[PDB]
């Protein structure tokens, strides 16, 4: 089964990482992500 | 739909129930959402019971293993939660709003036709009162669950007024009710 699909939810604001920018403290969001998931850091970095 | 929820203070005005009419509540979900029949074996395995949760303004949420699956208000139609729609994003038809519309949908606002006729948007055929998943422009996961208040063809030709009602959105009161225990 290809699903249920797994989405990485941010640990500071509880939202999908692709929506951390529209949140108040993206700095914090970006911190937690690179400390937790470095591979999709480089994805969101480009 | 969740305004009395988002005052923090979770697990306050919500009652959970044990013995429910389980199969008597499934067969309506297949008629509401046809493309889900091959997946309720995983979504609602018969090895695990369902537990209804009722919070006020007369909403009930279906839960299995704690996770929140669908919700409805009074006796209206069921809506999938976004957490579940994220796991199975093909449950609903998609309507895609433009990037500039995200912050507005994220604050509870309904979707205007400029949001759907923009270049970054993508509007698909949909009759009135159909449940749709609100995708955003450069985003992979649903932002919101809504219901067409005007047909897709009307949204195009008229091109103003309310197109899609905002029922449940990321970071709203249901979103932060993670699971019930
Ligand atoms: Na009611
Ligand atoms: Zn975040």
């Amino acid at each position: 089964g290809d699903y249920p699909l797994r989405v990485l939810y941010c640990g500071v604001c509880s939202l999908p990482t692709e929506y951390c920018e529209y949140m108040p403290d993206v700095a914090k969001c970006r911190q937690w992500l690179e400390k937790n998931f470095p591979n999709e850091f480089a994805k969101l970095t480009v | 739909m969740f305004k009395k929820f988002d005052e923090k203070e979770n697990v306050s005005n919500c009652i959970q129930l044990k013995t429910s009419v389980i199969k008597g509540i499934k067969n309506q979900l297949i008629e509401q959402f046809p493309g889900i029949e091959p997946w309720l074996n995983q979504i609602m395995p018969k090895k695990d019971p369902v537990k209804i949760v009722r919070c006020h303004e007369h909403i009930e949420i279906l839960t299995v293993n704690g996770e929140l699956l669908f919700f409805r208000q009074r006796e209206g139609p069921f809506y999938p939660t976004l957490r579940l729609l994220h796991k199975y994003p093909f449950i609903l038809p998609h309507q895609q709003v433009d990037k500039g519309a995200i912050k507005f949908v994220l604050s509870g606002a309904n979707i205007m036709c400029p949001g759907l006729t923009s270049p970054g948007a993508k509007l698909y055929p949909a009759a009135v009162d159909t449940i749709v998943a609100i995708m955003a422009e450069g985003k992979q996961h649903a932002l919101c669950v809504g219901v067409m208040k005007m047909s897709a063809e009307d949204i195009e030709k008229v091109n103003k007024g309310i197109g899609i009602e905002n029922i449940h959105y990321l970071n709203d009161g249901l979103w932060h009710m993670k699971t019930y225990k």
